[PDB]
């Protein structure tokens, strides 16, 4: 229903809000009192309805159809969430069967030869969660990143990831608020967060620096370096520049980083490095000015462009084989499990805003 | 292929089977011949079957003293990973003498640090199988820096989790 | 911008003083789609948490919500003081009346106005001012604007030794 | 003797100051027979513990594991020093030769020496030295041997404030 004035900063600092399309608004100021400050003509629907703050605010978790599918979707929501920040999140515990699976073998063709046919990461997120199931949020927001609930062996777990479908994964301020906000929620309640790596860098545009992209994105970083909660990261293909750091990298405290053989984990794109390290030597030679850079590039991809570097100095504990995703996160909880780790004593800290 | 997906897989499984295998053949016949067994031999007998899951199997050492960067094995001379005694979690590694005579590196030095690092950071045992010739002499002080890590880490986690020295 | 620094502040134990003439939220469809509704909750959030000392002295303007974010004492503001020029409402005189005497004003179309304008003269000069929130305690006291130096240095002398702690939690998951 | 003086001092909050120049440990088979590796790991346990400041000064030799025993950075020192005269190697030059040219010298039995005794002489004035240990940071400076008082000064100034702890437990298993 209706929440406006000050009353809509409540559910902005409750963990999740759910709304109820064509039925329910939110807004601090009604259409008539911006009508008449700054002439705007903007209907109640159009200036905070469900869809509205679902997929332009960032402030909405979710839209249901009608009220008895909204508070369905609270029920699914409190089902992977513990009673209190004292207890582990609420857990039916089953041995899962680790053996190679016709559905784990379809990981290890599921990234297409083109590194620029896309591939939904969906996919590989319902296929090392049980029953394959996903409880997404903020689906509409943000598409270029996932964010959800699922279970691992019975155990509730929370889902990061970058879509290769929406801006080719890149990050950019609402994806990295909106995951921001989301492994904050895992580790204040003691879930852990499983996150999908494919990002070619960050979304290039003069409004994301003028809109604070600086800042916000930010958000994420710290997100994850203050996460004391298991974190297990799965590099599916690109990982470029700080995205690369920003998408729960080990240096941030990542207790396991997988990379697929697909990986490709380096400071930036081919082109953009070899016309640094090679300027003077393809400034030479003005015939054949191209295919000598070309060349150039070519090297610099086939030699650098993958994960054995950073497998090499330890950024990933290993490279595995995509179907054998499954088995590690599957493994890898059950001895993270029991993770303790503390950040230094404080009042609170000093996230930038 | 290599420019294709399943080029890359067949690629990996490649150097799977390189980094299994890192030291020479001749090696591991010297190794067997004074009734020793090899570091991941060892590994299979303690860990229940199945459960080893190997970290940094791709590691390599980043030094270019007295032409030590003419090789550069995968895994840098030590084994190293987590898994289940008995069903319950235990870290370990286990130094690859056929590897530089096991001799201690920088690499390898971290290894083990990492292994520490997750025994202490999820509460488990650690179980050290040792086989050295001691430090690798080509890295100087670096391998010296490497001891003093591990040093420490023995001590912060003495008396906090279990700590076995299998020496052989 | 306010958000953040109060809670550096607070990070290092310094007080924080707030001075409130606040009319309300800016107007736009721009702050709605920008998400204003989770962004201004940042500033409530930074009062509501903070455990420093906390002093508020409303000189003129604080209306509906935006009354409530600056540092009022309902987050847990210490002291709050308020001047005889403040005007502490749910709402502006105007858009009050239009709701209360919505039915009263009704009443002859001619005349429309200067009924409610009567209305709206009246309402603010018996609810436009500090009193009804003073007399709920809201505001401490209702002071001399003269008298505000006084009131900070001999409230901060007491305060300096205020001892609070939120609920025990690795941390908040504060609005993004 | 040193491992409990370390611990003592920690105990009572002493800062602790190493002045190092060592070459190793007494060769013997009664020091191997008698549990030196039991009983020399109490000093790297008495370092590694301790949470009080603690400096290092490396006046000359500093070789293989005693090197990381006389309270190295590796072990939790806070701050490290050494002089132009400090020899900070993972063993001695004639040890090392024979190791890393073993095949090299091996060549020519006629000219065996003067061979690796000028490799020996190359190591020495090569590696024999705290630079290499400087360049990894292992050592927080190379100072003038009449600059250490001015450093320890200024080191223990900033250290005093130095608050560190190790995992919880009942107490360690320091080797006896
Ligand atoms: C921090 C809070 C802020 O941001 S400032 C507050 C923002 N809130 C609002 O503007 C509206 C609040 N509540 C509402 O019901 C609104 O939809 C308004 C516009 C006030 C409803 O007005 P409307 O129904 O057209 O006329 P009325 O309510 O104008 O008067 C007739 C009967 O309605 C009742 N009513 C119910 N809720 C309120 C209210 N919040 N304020 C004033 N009157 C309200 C009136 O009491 C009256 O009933 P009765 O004769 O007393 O039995
Ligand atoms: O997203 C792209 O592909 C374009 C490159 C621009 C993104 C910048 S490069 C420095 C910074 N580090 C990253 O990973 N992304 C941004
Ligand atoms: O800022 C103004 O003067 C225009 C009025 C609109 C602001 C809205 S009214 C409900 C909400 N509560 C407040 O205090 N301010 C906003
Ligand atoms: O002390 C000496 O000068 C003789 C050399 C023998 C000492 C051994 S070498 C390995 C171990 N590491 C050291 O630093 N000292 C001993």
């Amino acid at each position: 229903g209706p929440c406006a004035g000050g009353a809509v900063y409540s559910p902005a600092i409750t963990d999740f809000t759910v709304m109820v399309d064509q039925t329910s608004h939110m807004f601090i100021t009604g259409p008539d009192v911006i009508k008449t400050v700054t002439g705007e003509d903007v209907g109640f629907e159009e200036l905070g309805g469900a869809r509205t703050h679902n997929s332009t605010s960032g402030v909405a978790h979710h839209m249901a159809g009608d009220e008895k599918d909204a508070v369905e979707y609270v029920k699914q929501l409190l089902s992977y969430l513990p009673s209190n920040n004292l207890s582990e999140p609420p857990a039916f515990p089953e041995e899962a069967d680790l053996a190679v699976t016709d559905e784990d073998a379809e990981l290890d063709t599921i990234v297409p030869d083109s590194a620029n046919q896309p591939y939904d990461m969906h996919s590989v997120i319902e296929h090392v969660l049980d029953d394959a199931e996903f409880f997404e949020t903020q689906p509409l927001f943000a598409p270029n990143i996932l964010t959800g609930f699922g279970r691992v062996e019975g155990r509730p777990v929370g889902i990061v990831a970058n879509q290769p479908m929406q801006f080719a994964g890149c990050l950019d301020i609402t994806a990295s608020e909106k995951a921001a906000r989301f492994v904050r929620t895992c580790d204040a309640f003691n879930v852990p967060v499983l996150t999908f790596v494919d990002v070619p860098g960050f979304l290039p545009g003069v409004d994301q620096e003028h809109d604070g992209i600086i800042r916000r994105g930010a958000k994420l970083i710290f997100a994850y370096a203050e996460a004391t909660v298991p974190l297990i990261t799965v590099i599916t293909r690109k990982a470029f520049g700080g995205a690369y750091d920003v998408m729960g990298s080990k240096h941030l405290g990542a207790d396991l980083n997988l990379a697929w053989p697909t990986a490709q984990i380096a400071v930036m794109g081919a082109q953009g490095a070899v016309n640094i390290l090679h300027r003077r030597t393809i400034a030479d030679a003005g015939d054949d000015a191209e295919a000598t850079r070309a060349r150039l590039i070519q090297e610099y991809e086939d030699a650098l462009l993958n994960p054995y570097t950073a497998a090499e100095r330890g950024y990933v504990d290993a490279v595995i084989m995509p179907s054998d995703t499954r088995r590690h996160i599957v493994r890898g909880l059950r001895q993270l499990r029991t993770k303790r780790e503390s950040l230094p004593p404080k009042k609170h800290g000093n996230i930038p805003l | 292929d290599i420019h294709t997906t399943a080029g890359k897989l067949a690629d990996l499984r490649r150097r799977i089977e390189e980094a299994t295998h890192a030291g020479s053949a001749r090696a591991v016949e010297k190794q067997h011949a004074k009734g020793k067994l090899t570091a991941r031999e060892r590994i299979d007998l303690l860990l229940d079957e199945g459960s080893f899951v190997e970290l940094d199997e791709f590691a390599r050492h980043r030094s270019t003293n007295f032409g030590l960067d003419a090789n550069r094995p995968y895994g840098d001379g030590v084994v190293t990973g987590y898994g289940t005694v008995d069903g319950r979690p235990v870290a370990v590694f286990s130094q690859d003498f056929t590897v530089f005579g096991g001799a201690l590196g920088e690499v390898y030095g971290q290894k083990i640090v990492k292994v520490m690092d997750f025994a202490l950071k999820t509460g488990c045992p650690v179980v050290g199988i040792n086989d050295s010739g001691g430090a690798r002499i080509q890295e100087g002080v670096a391998s010296l820096g490497a001891y003093g890590e591990i040093f420490r880490r023995n001590t912060h986690a003495s008396g906090v989790i279990p700590q076995i020295s299998l020496v052989v």
